[PDB]
């Protein structure tokens, strides 16, 4: 047998997945998680695909630092993975402007607040659920020159000319972080 | 033990003293009334077999009270894999002259199967070790019996953790480390034949035995423990045979 | 979309992409900027991961750029939410919720046992004292 290598983590708005190779050939795989001082958790058992959900456990608690194992069957070999910190490295997925109105000479641009893969009380929570004041929204307009405005809630409250009309596009955004402190662009909506 | 505490009277009924003349020589583990569990390498300058006493319901080494019960070691059984002087295979199984009587105070901890000690106990992160072993390395012992909580390596994190020494002992498929390379905690050699005990859903199992280490919680390294889950089917099947006629025994194995 | 001389007409995001599907160029011929342009074309042209309806058991797609997000059910997990999290009653899963022995079987239940001095319970996996000084129990915090 060889043990995996390249382990991976994939995670985006909390769903997290660990990858890894290569290609079984002749051994499958079994994984563990765990919290430097908990327990550790088997997942995936015997499995011969090279990838692991993990977002049920991690989402027990999203600050936790976790780290994870891949073994390998035709004590047995194993790699580690790197260490994992859902709320400060999960990828924020791409946002969506939910709508935007008109009123006079100002526009309001809302965002729609997204759900992740952390569960409460039986339901998804939100982005801001989860990183209340840690998440702002950057926006990127123009009139159809750049222009931008950052919120800290889910709106957006800007000046237009009467007349002209304007496209949008905007980004969630983890200013505290060091690593994927972004997200992509999302779609872009014109009035 | 380095960098433990006090094991609250009670709160550690499976711990065994062993003496030789009356003097400390080691800890080890009770697992029924008539049987512990102990290091092979306790018993390396052993001259006076017959002067063999384990002490349970033990705590406070300056003090004497009534859940003190000491019976003669009437056979100390060992693998006929273990070399004195070295680390593989330190194991030693006692059989006590009379059964010791099972109290508040003094209670066995249990010997698990060997699947369920390998595929679940193995990962409850920590476990207990403790003895009346040195409070720092080449320090003085303890009066009092001190208890330790550490965490479990698997051997390759071991090897990959620990700083690289020159021709040092390997570590086998026959034990497993545990503690701390930051030099804060780990247990000593007054402590060997103790026991590592995993507590899981409700209960306690032996799953090591303190046997060796590169001095005593030194930075770059971890305490060294037999891995007890190799030797259940050796130690199930000497428990049920019958005594030899000297004290010393060594059995084959596996 | 280009029809008969409809090109004569100024470019319009709604008729054009919105009413449409637009090439890129009918698409650059109404933001005119390069950056304008691809920044609205990564998410245009990206399609929609979630039109095979990958997440299975109930479970809620979410689309994404050049991928999905797949919300499942309660008792389901897996990037499509293939797993069935009530299907893992085996030994190495959490000792199959057996609190002393767990023994696998093929084709059937994993069943449980006990440590001498325990007998199983009812419940077919929790084991009680039977004994008054059972192994690895602790009398006076009892
Ligand atoms: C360094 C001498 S030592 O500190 O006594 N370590 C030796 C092994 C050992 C380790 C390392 C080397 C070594 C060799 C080359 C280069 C550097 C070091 C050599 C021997 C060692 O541990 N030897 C055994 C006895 C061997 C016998 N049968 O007589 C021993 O002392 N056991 C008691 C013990 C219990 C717990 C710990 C612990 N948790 N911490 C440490 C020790
Ligand atoms: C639906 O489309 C996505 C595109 O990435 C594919 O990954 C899924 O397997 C399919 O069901
Ligand atoms: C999407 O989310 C999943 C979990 C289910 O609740 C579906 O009914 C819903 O549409
Ligand atoms: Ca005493
Ligand atoms: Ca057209
Ligand atoms: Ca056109
Ligand atoms: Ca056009
Ligand atoms: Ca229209
Ligand atoms: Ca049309
Ligand atoms: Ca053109
Ligand atoms: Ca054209
Ligand atoms: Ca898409």
């Amino acid at each position: 047998t060889v043990a995996a290598y390249n382990l991976t983590w994939k995670s985006t708005n909390f769903k997290t997945i660990l990858e890894w190779e290569p290609k079984p050939v002749n051994q499958v795989y079994t994984v563990q998680i765990s919290t430097k001082s908990g327990d550790w958790k088997s997942k995936c058992f015997y499995t011969t695909d090279t990838e692991c959900d993990l977002t049920d456990e991690i989402v027990k608690d999203v600050k936790q630092t976790y780290l994870a194992r891949v073994f390998s069957y035709p004590e047995p070999l194993y790699e580690n993975s790197p260490e994992f910190t859902p709320y400060l490295e999960t990828n924020l997925g791409q946002p969506t402007i939910q709508s935007f109105e008109q009123v006079g000479t100002k526009v309001n641009v809302t965002v729609e607040d997204e759900r992740t893969l952390v569960r409460r009380n039986n339901t998804f929570l939100s982005l801001r659920d989860v990183f209340g004041k840690d998440l702002i929204y950057t926006l990127y307009y123009w009139k159809s020159g750049k222009k931008t405005a950052k919120t800290n809630t889910n709106e957006f409250l800007i000046d237009v000319d009467k007349g002209e009309n304007y496209c949008f596009s905007v980004q969630a955004v983890i200013p505290s972080r060091t690593v994927n402190r972004k997200s992509t662009d999302s779609p872009v909506e014109c009035m | 033990i380095v960098g433990g505490k006090v094991c609250p009277k009670g709160e550690c009924p499976w711990q065994v003293l062993l003496l030789v003349n009356g003097a400390q020589l080691c800890g080890g583990t009770l697992i029924n009334t008539i049987w512990v569990v102990s290091a092979a390498h306790c018993f390396d300058k052993i001259k006076n077999w017959r002067n063999l006493i384990a002490v349970l319901g033990e705590h406070d080494l300056s003090e004497h009270d009534g859940d003190e019960q000491s019976r003669r070691v009437a056979q100390v059984i060992i693998p006929s894999t273990y070399v004195p002087g070295t680390t593989n295979h330190d194991i030693a199984l006692l059989r006590l002259h009379q059964p010791v009587v099972l109290t508040d105070h003094v209670v066995p901890l249990c010997l698990p199967e060997r699947t369920f000690s390998e595929r679940t106990l193995a990962f409850v992160r920590f476990s207990l070790v403790s003895g009346w072993g040195q409070l720092l390395d080449r320090g003085a012992t303890a009066l009092e019996l001190m208890v330790l909580n550490v965490p479990r390596l698997m051997t390759q994190d071991c090897l990959q953790q620990s700083r690289k020494v020159g021709d040092s002992p390997n570590i086998t498929e026959y034990m497993f480390c545990a503690g701390y390379s930051d030099g804060s905690k780990d247990s000593c050699k007054g402590d060997s034949g103790g026991p590592h005990a995993t507590h899981y859903r409700g209960t306690w199992y032996l799953t090591g035995i303190v046997s060796w280490g590169q001095g005593c919680a030194t930075v770059g390294h971890f305490g060294v423990y037999t891995r007890v889950s190799q030797y259940i089917e050796w130690l199930q099947k000497l428990m049920r045979s019958e005594p030899r006629p000297g004290v010393l025994l060594r059995a084959p194995f596996p | 979309a280009n029809a008969f001389l409809e090109e004569l007409r100024p470019g319009s995001l709604e008729r054009e992409c919105k009413e449409e599907q637009c090439s890129f160029e009918e698409a650059r011929e109404i933001f005119k900027d390069a950056e304008r342009t691809k920044l609205f074309w990564i998410s245009y042209s990206d399609g929609d991961q979630c039109a095979s309806s990958p997440c299975q058991n109930g479970g809620s797609c979410k689309d994404q750029l050049q991928s999905y997000i797949c919300f499942c059910l309660p008792a389901f997990e897996g990037r499509n939410c293939e797993t069935h999290k009530d299907d893992q009653l085996i030994c190495v899963n959490e000792n199959g919720g057996c609190e002393q022995y767990c023994s696998d079987h093929t084709g059937t239940k994993r069943s449980c046992r006990c440590h001498e001095g325990y007998s199983l319970l009812a419940d077919g996996v929790s084991c009680t004292p039977t004994v008054e000084y059972p192994c690895g129990k602790i009398p006076i915090l009892e």
